[PDB]
């Protein structure tokens, strides 16, 4: 036990040494040297670390998986009342000899008092109770020296656990299993996203070589959910599946049932009987019905079921060790019924845990009890003696007989622990009473007193995506959170904060800062420790699902307009205007509905069957309301320009001119004191949709709502890229806009690529606009590559998840509005009094050379290995046409 | 050819062309006269600026390859 660089790190070369990986992780760990630059210390250092962690990591492939060991310092405890108002402290000294579980070992073996270990190991009595017999004391001691220097291992086990999650001590376990490498599953009763990615890491801290997990929601109470998941776990593969043995179980309970004495065998803490032995005693019964009914009868179950010592020792308790002292008769139902061929049970009645992350009960004293008796176990890591109670060559003597085995380190030695637990509970916070009342006065004694040439150049870019612009999104990739700094721009946006409050008119007198929601919330508002939760969530938490109501343009998403029609026959002579009924008469033919003439007044109208009006219907979709947007859209754009423009060309317009901030040129006439004759343009604009409109242009003609008088001149798809030109920087040269979707705006810089090495032109903006509509679905879902919910609900609930890529668990990908722009440059110019300079250009995509029979197919080896053609007839020999390189 | 060779772009060029700069305004030299001397300044606005580009992107078309179209 030497540790210091190491220690916590020292545990990250057993896990790294753990996920062995034959020749998988030699070789990255080999390219440890390879660009081994001896010029840092840190890489010289390092360099020293190179070897001897690829050493042993040389020395472990092919080997047991991996140890149980604790490499961490023992521990104890550290209560202190202290001086001052420094009342109570905590805990997590550093606990005197110990640090190693080795050191450990001996100090756990010969204890004190006048009893046999620190942890015996009993058995029946003759015809009685539990004498402490030293045979099963033997082993159980030396499986501890046969761990700590010895590793401990597990493969092929394949368990279940009820245990609940953080400060559960079957957490502790769950991290034995996976590092021994076991194949674990679990069950829980919270479902949600936290509940998920605590169950990441651990499974990412853990997993081992041959580790899997499965996290199961299931309730332990109420029988009728029960049957299924032992189902589940021993279905055939071409059911369900996970067609495993179960060769161990340990189950814990939850529910606490405080407070409470006799008088109340009442509701909730009812549910605890129910589910801390009535669900449980059906459940390791149903699972040998599960094995002898297939009849794999050489290899039993083993079970450790938690007890405990403190029966009728300890207060208002209600059901909790009352239903707890009735699992020992399962020990004599061990004999005389037909269940010892394929389960074995071995008692565990561990006592008293310190360590409060949840669950450690009076985590106050732990320091008196080793005093007035002598006695252990404020140790919370006590699972390293549960873990080797499932090793074997202890399941062989769990294949002979049962073993009580008292965990408990020996506190049923005192007399009377109940109000020996209270004496010191009624003095230390009496004692802290005493110089918190002389601490006050004291003060209160005092106060009263006193008072070259051809390369191409990343210039300026600025995405408009499903976040804010293109400052957002990177760090909202670098951090789940917003940064202050990045925040308030977000928060800029969407319009919730007030920029430019009002140098004057704040309260009465002077003052202004940059404060909130224009006029209902103006007050003040600072731009400090404030706008993180009080224009966070609500502040965040709008830009995902539900695509909105009142948005594209209403939407309701489980009310779809579809036109069923219908041609009834009763007649109705209703009433119109003038002219209006021709084109009901050119519409429908004569003989029906004949109109009239509506005397001094419009017209007349209605007759027979008449063969209309097609009503409507009300019908529910599934596949949709996944992406949304963002609540406010006009940075410092021209009024009313904005009635003809909408749908899309707003977006391409506020990324040129936030590109070109970022690339450092306002005013783009700029560029023409750079003389020209002006033969150096336009933009390569693409995508396949920019409809947004043209929905109107058809589900809004011959059904008469308010379409302005030209529709066509924004239905195509270079009218942006018209209107960047004469709306905006204003040229005169080259056009190209190509379409490519699904795999677009790289075509447009790859085209407009070629513009540049060309000297046809110069400086030149790519497009990069898509949209999402009514129509965006619909040949979209049901194209059934999009997108589906309900199965993106079902097992999985996550509507913030709702896509993992390359995970199995894609069922459709995601798309949303969309905003990107890049503009390119001659780089000689771009040293030109600089923009300035950001990337390099590279690859040169786009053809796809292979002609099947269908439409899609996404990307594996379709296309681009006639990219890196680059072929090898042989050369052997080092130093366009070029067919080697 | 993969290192920073600049061998053939230093040999073959920054040599021949090196070469007729020295060679190609002496051509001019032989028409010099051509009974023009009334329009010579002219012809030195006129034809010198124009091989000066010449000899300026000549070495610009070495330029292409090595290194800028190296395959």
């Amino acid at each position: 036990r030497k540790l210091s660089q190491y220690v916590q790190e020292m545990a990250l070369g057993g896990p790294i040494t753990k996920e062995s990986q034959p020749t998988i992780e030699e070789d990255l760990t080999r390219v440890y040297k390879a660009i081994s630059a001896q010029a840092d210390k840190q890489d010289i250092s390092s360099s020293t670390r190179v070897e001897f962690e690829k050493l042993y990591s040389d020395l472990m492939k092919f080997l047991e998986s991996s140890k149980e060991i604790d490499p961490s310092q023992t521990t104890q405890l550290a209560g202190m009342d202290v001086e001052d108002a420094l009342d109570k402290d905590s805990t997590k000294e550093v606990a005197s000899l110990p640090n190693k579980s080795t050191i450990s070992k001996t100090v756990s073996s010969t204890i004190p008092r006048e009893t046999i270990p620190f942890l015996h190991l009993r058995k029946k009595t003759p015809a009685g109770d539990w004498k402490y017999d030293r045979q099963l004391s033997s082993l159980f001691l030396d499986g501890l020296e046969k761990a700590a220097f010895n590793g401990v291992t597990f493969k092929d086990k394949y368990v279940l656990i009820t245990g609940a999650g953080k400060g559960s001590i079957g957490a502790e376990v769950l991290q034995g299993l996976l590092q021994g490498g076991a194949k674990v599953v679990v069950t829980t009763s919270r479902f949600s996203k936290q509940v998920t990615d605590y169950y990441q890491s651990i499974y990412a801290k853990y997993g081992a070589k041959g580790s899997t997990l499965i996290v199961v929601p299931f309730n332990q109470g109420s029988k009728q959910d029960v049957e299924a998941l032992i189902e589940f776990i021993y279905d055939t593969e071409k059911n369900g599946g996970l067609g495993w043995d179960l060769d161990a179980i340990i189950p814990f309970a939850a529910i606490p049932e405080q407070g409470i004495e006799l008088e109340h065998i009442d509701s909730k803490s009812e549910f605890a009987h129910r589910i801390m032995l009535t669900n449980i005693l059906r459940m390791m019964g149903c699972v040998k019905k599960q094995k002898s009914a297939r009849g794999i009868e050489t290899r039993p179950a083993q079970v450790i079921l938690p007890m405990s010592p403190n029966h009728g020792t300890f207060g208002g308790d209600g059901m909790y060790s009352e239903s707890k002292l009735s699992l020992e008769t399962l020990f004599n139902r061990w004999h005389s019924e037909s269940w010892a061929n394929q389960l074995t049970v071995c008692g565990a009645i561990i006592g008293w845990t310190r360590g409060t992350g949840l669950m450690s009960a009076n985590n106050i004293i732990a320091e008196g009890i080793e005093k007035m008796g002598v006695r252990t176990f404020s140790q919370k890591e006590m699972a390293f003696n549960l873990l080797g109670l499932l090793t074997p060559e202890v399941v062989e003597l769990c294949q002979k007989s049962p073993v009580m085995a008292d965990l408990n380190g020996g506190l049923q030695f005192v007399p009377e622990l109940k109000e020996f637990t209270a004496k010191l509970r009624k003095e230390l916070v009496e004692t802290s009473e005493v110089r918190k009342a002389v601490s006050i006065e004291t003060a209160l004694e005092h106060k009263v007193v006193n008072g070259l040439e051809r390369v191409i150049v990343v210039t300026g870019f600025a995405e408009v995506g499903p976040w804010g612009s293109a400052r957002t999104r990177w760090e909202m990739e670098a951090f789940g959170e917003f940064s202050l700094e990045g925040c308030v721009e977000m928060a800029w946006i969407m319009g919730f904060i007030s920029y430019h409050n009002g140098n004057l008119k704040g309260r009465p007198y002077t003052g202004w800062v940059d404060s909130k929601t224009k006029e209902p919330v103006d007050d003040k508002d600072v731009k400090a420790k404030y706008e993180t939760s009080i224009l966070e969530h609500s502040g965040i938490r709008l830009i995902e699902p539900e695509l909105f109501n009142g948005y594209n343009p209403e939407k309701k998403e489980m009310i779809q307009e579809v036109i069923v029609e219908e041609d009834l026959e009763p007649f109705e002579a209703s009433k119109e205007t003038a002219e209006q009924f021709k084109h009901q008469h050119g519409d429908k033919v004569d003989i029906f509905e004949i109109p009239e003439t509506g005397e001094y007044s419009v017209k007349l109208l209605k007759g027979a069957t008449l063969y209309i009006p097609k009503a409507l219907r009300f019908d529910r979709l599934v596949a949709g309301q996944i992406p949304t947007g963002w609540n406010a859209k006009t940075y410092g754009i021209s009024d009313d320009i904005i009635s003809q423009v909408d749908p899309i060309t707003l977006f391409v317009l506020v990324s040129v001119v936030e590109a070109f901030i970022a690339s450092g040129i306002t005013d783009p006439y700029e560029m023409y004191k750079y003389v020209h004759v002006s033969e150096v343009g336009n933009c390569s604009g693409s995508g396949m949709g920019g409809v947004s409109a043209l929905r109107g242009m058809f589900k809004d003609r011959f059904k008469d709502e308010p379409v302005q008088n030209d529709i066509l001149q924004e239905s195509f798809i270079n009218t942006m890229s018209a209107w960047v030109n004469m709306l905006l920087i204003s040229s005169s040269g080259p056009i190209k806009t190509p379409v490519g979707a699904c795999a677009t705006s790289v075509e447009s810089v790859d085209i407009g690529v070629e513009t540049i090495l060309s000297g046809k032109a110069r400086i030149c903006i790519v497009g990069g606009y898509d949209d999402f509509q009514e129509e965006g679905s619909f040949e979209f879902g049901n194209m059934k590559a999009t997108s589906n919910t309900l199965e993106e609900f079902e097992h999985g609930r996550t509507p913030a998840e709702m896509s993992r890529p390359a995970t199995t668990t894609r069922n459709g990908f995601m798309e949303a509005q969309g905003a990107g722009i890049q503009i390119i440059m001659q780089a000689d110019l771009a040293l030109k009094m600089g923009v300035p300079i950001y990337g390099i250009v590279a690859m040169a995509a786009t053809a796809t050379d292979k002609i099947g029979r269908s439409v899609p197919a996404p990307g594996k080896g379709i296309l681009t290995t006639a990219r890196e053609h680059h072929s090898s007839v042989k050369y052997a020999s080092p130093n366009k046409r070029d067919p080697r390189i | 050819l993969n290192m920073k060779y600049r061998k053939r772009q230093l040999v073959t060029r920054e040599a021949q062309i090196k070469d007729w700069v020295e060679n190609e305004l002496e051509a001019l030299k032989l028409e010099a006269e051509e009974i023009p001397s009334e329009d010579q300044n002219e012809f030195l606005l006129e034809r010198t600026r124009e091989i000066h580009n010449e000899a300026e992107s000549q070495l610009r078309a070495a330029q292409q390859q090595w290194g800028n179209d190296f395959y």
